[PDB]
């Protein structure tokens, strides 16, 4: 009957995010906001397997404990194999209402205040616990309300929750050889509480942001 | 008269009467968003508009008027942060279409609830059930269902209440007429 | 020092462990909880929650028409109006039922089933039906007789209008799960016909729920196969670039 | 005398399997289900020394101990040694009743249900531990039955007990340079418990699957 | 009269008693499988084919008729779980070969018990012996032995009774017949 | 933080020690053990047999 | 020799726990403090001044 408890049913690791990303000597403009980092908004609602386990209920709190997995490869073979260098990523976590860094370079990985993490390649995967960020006392899975107080606001949009976002870049300045890194984001719920338990989805999924249904 | 106290909590005396709606062989069924249904009349409307804040339950009763002759079962369900959705597109539903205030909307597919969930599984949510040849009301209590400990009732409805003909309403004549009315109570209303 | 070293297996990421890990905000103070009623615990509570079968199995039917299989005055007795095969996991009257969602995220299921079906006919109709159980180790019956045979209920819903039949405990991880589904049956056979006063309308419906009694067990999650499989949705790629 | 228990009798590691496997730039439908993984069903029927060890009781009950241990070498020497790039592995536990990957990249290695571990070439062997899984009570060495209802079911095939099935894949996206990796895995059954023994066998075995001898 | 309980365990006397078999000087031996040899005949086969299910003991007497002037051993042994084997094939033995009902089965290498393994060994197993010039009857008391709490009647053989004559029967005539009795007898049978 | 060294011999596998391993799923609950006749604890008791 | 295992996340810069760290002169001795008037100890003591 251990089992089955609402604990166990959800805290579960899933990749919640992949996304690999060159960085071969981006001095140039080429891809912006993608030449040495990416940023991924912390949702749970990306993937329909955790989507469709979540939405069984209305109201959730929880902490999610987030693990980091890079890996580094290249497939040009300009040279020999001569091993892969061993690089250093940061992973910042920058809650809502804080300011997200728009490139490599920015200010904005030095905040003082975003918590950040240091890791390298050759190291286990970084593990770091987000708590409950959330001004109301659960998150609101569905959320029948508008987000703005003008009309304009979005349907389903709550302006709570949000858990925040997380920027990952290279620490090392751009080495001779360009490399494509590979990191892969777990996300595992920890001390969850539910409320409200919904009927389960049956159509599929149109839209990250909607409940809308197709038939 | 056997009341159903939601989700085993118990939280004025007012009793907004909506207008009757008409159940037909044909209707899909109708739902009221409780804050928006309110919030247009009465002292409780009147207070809403006046501040910015609201927190209160409510109490639901539906009756129908109908003869021994009649057929038809109601599920009458109050369905908490009913998150509706568009049939056949990805952009999200409008504040004309979401907002309907004490008129109410009418279910384009009861099936899936308008929602892509299962009416079949509806039943997990505080509901009633209105068999014609058995009963004719159904009382619901409903607590504050808020994840914050204030709201905004102009913006945010905790609350809706639907009304599903699960078996269509019949009778010897091809055409029937059923009046369903829907009277709303909020209790300790801010 | 301590005098330490390295086991096998160690700087491994498992999926599964449940260690500590560092708090990213460690000042941050959470917004304490309130009460919210309706709070889930345990997610056998949510398969206890009676929720309706599609009992009209017939293939044209679609959507709404499912729920329901109607009685008639035409309808010959010893006529069989339904069958729901005692299997969650396999297509069938059970599948878009609370029970079989949540059963199919597991594995192995065990513990017995509650059905309760209601007559939502007018006030003045009058019948007897036959409600008749087949165990797992057996064929399914079809004529009258041959099902009062076995457990039966002969339910007169002119005088009762909901009956309550409880299936008995039922493992169906030992029986017949891909074994290399006959796991038990529930038919229903008009015994009389249907007796109508002459104001009230010709036909008749029928509406059944199932739910899971407190002894029922869930072991083994797994991946649910019914969520519609993985398609990537819209705007996902442009919520978090 | 403690020397001679079941426990101590039966719990040594053993190679229960050995299986490599190539997976140079394998884009192309070259060796498939070979391209850069491989799966193996967990039975202990396999080496013949466990076999004759483990069939001298009839009903055995036992949690799996599996250990990998995988090294990378190269023959091609198409270029200077280079020493050799840290690869990371996974390693999914897909139990019976589930779905197993049938390609390197597919969906099912990011199930968030099968249990997983990921860890490098450079690391220490991997360990984890299989508990007892099986409908029954214990594990049915000697199967006197037929597992399907219809008369084509096969003898001494029992539809319960079947521990799972053990796929390993390289997560690296494929480098330039091909690779020969060799993953060998060792099981040590833990906690056993023995009922009814059975005379030792004394023909050489003819099948895995079953009993026949040959004279 | 001095009967043996298997693995030391004790668990209706209907003793369905089949068909005598003839042990000849030239006899490799008979086995039964117990769940099967009873699949067809009495209460016990009615309950098995009505039922999906089944869970009891059995009892087993084996009885020789012979002289004094009658010489050789027999080895009366239930195996558990008895996963015979093919002879000189790769291939299983199928439903035909194995589930041979009341009539039961004979064995084609009593040394290798057709199971590959030694019959000087099979002593381990629950046994009794009959030997001509100091005793002509076996009983034997099997236990439940499944590994689950509940079985199929109709796919699994948990017991298999083996008479095996070690010694072969002899007289002064090359040909010798002495007559074998099985009866068996399910107690709490299901 | 604990001052600790690594020892000789740290990193390598045995394959005769016994140290405690993660468990796969932790929260699987394996089935019960029912009493099943015949149970062998010593191998002493096998060779004892005739 | 204490047998361990790293967990995922080891020898990872944080720049938010707190853990102790070698002190560089574990000989030195600071200079000891004295009674300043106007101690802060919590900053909502700070707006509460209009």
């Amino acid at each position: 009957v251990s089992e089955t408890l609402v604990e166990n049913f959800l805290s579960r690791a899933a990749l919640v995010s992949k996304r690999s990303f060159e960085y071969k000597n981006h001095t140039s403009s080429e891809a912006r906001t993608d030449k040495n980092f990416y940023k991924w908004t912390i949702n749970t609602k990306s993937f329909v397997q955790l989507r469709r386990k979540l939405e069984l209920f209305t109201y959730l709190r929880f902490d999610a404990e987030i693990t980091i997995l890079t890996t580094v490869a290249v497939g040009s073979n300009n040279s020999t194999y001569m091993g892969l260098p061993d690089l250093t990523l940061q992973a910042m976590f920058v809650p809502t209402g804080a300011l997200t860094p728009e490139k490599q370079d920015s200010f904005h990985w030095q905040s003082g205040s975003n918590a950040s993490v240091f890791f390298k390649v050759s190291d286990p995967p970084a593990r770091m616990t987000i708590p409950f960020m959330c001004i109301n006392s659960a998150y609101s899975v569905f959320y029948d309300g508008f987000a703005g107080f003008e009309k304009n606001g979005l349907y389903g949009i709550n302006p709570a929750d949000t858990i925040g976002n997380l920027c990952v870049r290279i620490v090392n300045e751009h080495q001779p050889i360009g490399f494509t890194v590979t990191v892969r984001v777990y996300m595992k719920p920890k001390h969850i509480k539910a409320w409200a338990p919904r009927p389960p989805r049956t159509l599929p999924y149109m839209s990250i942001a909607n409940a809308n249904y197709k038939g | 008269a056997n009341y159903c106290c939601a989700y085993g909590e118990w939280p004025t005396d007012r009793f907004y009467t909506l207008k009757s709606v008409k159940w037909e062989t044909e209707s899909t069924g109708w739902w009221w968003k409780l804050p928006d249904a309110l919030n247009n009349i009465g002292m409780f409307g009147q207070n809403v508009q006046h501040h910015y804040l609201y927190r209160s339950g409510f109490l639901i009763h539906v009756q129908c008027n109908a003869t021994k002759f009649h057929q038809g079962a109601l599920l009458v369900v109050a369905i908490p942060e009913h998150q509706r959705g568009a049939h056949n597109t990805t952009t999200s539903p409008g504040f004309d279409d979401i907002m309907k205030g004490e008129e109410g909307g009418t279910f384009n597919h009861p099936y899936v609830l308008d929602d892509g969930t299962s009416l079949a599984c509806a039943t997990i949510f505080p509901h009633q059930w209105i068999n014609l040849r058995t009963n004719n009301s159904a009382t619901i209590v409903l607590p504050w269902m808020n994840a914050a400990p204030m709201d905004f009732p102009l913006r945010h409805n905790q609350w809706t209440l639907a009304i599903i003909p699960v078996v269509p309403l019949g009778t010897r004549t091809v055409s029937s007429m059923v009046p369903i009315t829907v009277s709303i109570a909020p209790m300790c209303c801010e | 020092g301590v005098p330490t070293y390295l086991l096998p297996g160690s700087g491994q990421f498992l999926t599964t462990d449940d260690h500590s890990s560092a708090p990213v905000l460690p000042c941050f103070n959470p917004t304490p909880e309130m009460h919210i009623p309706g709070q889930v615990r345990n997610m056998l509570e949510v398969i206890q929650v009676e929720s309706m079968m599609e009992i009209n199995n017939t293939e044209n039917a679609v959507g709404m028409q499912r729920l329901k299989v109607d009685i008639s005055v035409l309808t010959d007795v010893d006529q069989l109006l339904f069958n729901i095969p005692l299997d969650i996991q396999l297509d069938g009257p059970l599948r878009n039922t609370l029970v079989g969602n949540i059963s199919r995220y597991y594995t192995h299921w065990s513990g017995s089933l509650e059905m309760t079906f209601m007559f939502c006919g007018s006030f003045m109709a009058t019948g007897k039906l036959i409600l008749c159980y087949t165990p797992p180790g057996g064929s399914c019956p079809t004529t009258r007789e041959t099902a009062m045979l076995g457990t039966h209920i002969v339910w007169d819903f002119g005088l009762q209008s909901s009956v309550t039949l409880v299936i008995p405990w039922i493992s169906g991880s030992h029986y017949r799960m891909f074994n290399n589904a006959n796991v038990g049956y529930v038919t229903c056979f008009m015994q009389t016909n249907l007796i109508v006063p002459s104001e009230s309308s010709n036909t008749c419906s029928l509406i059944g729920f199932v739910a899971a009694k407190d002894d029922f067990s869930l072991r083994l999650m797994r991946d649910s196969p019914d969520i519609g499989q993985l398609e990537h949705l819209h705007e996902a790629e442009a919520a978090y670039q």
